[PDB]
């Protein structure tokens, strides 16, 4: 996506939780995923 | 859905 790498699904949850979750590692993280960008 | 809603519990 625009913010966010090709791993990712930005879901801000009905509790107040935007989990930036990677689909290649299946990791739910609140840490900046764009950090992984060098993956390309 | 199959969207990431599973909050990591620390």
């Amino acid at each position: 996506q625009s913010f966010l790498p090709p791993g990712w699904e930005m879901r801000i949850a009905p509790n107040g939780r935007p989990f930036f979750y990677d689909h290649n590692t299946k990791t739910t993280t609140w840490e900046d995923p764009r950090l992984k960008f060098p993956v390309h | 859905a199959g969207s990431p809603n599973l909050s990591p519990n620390p």
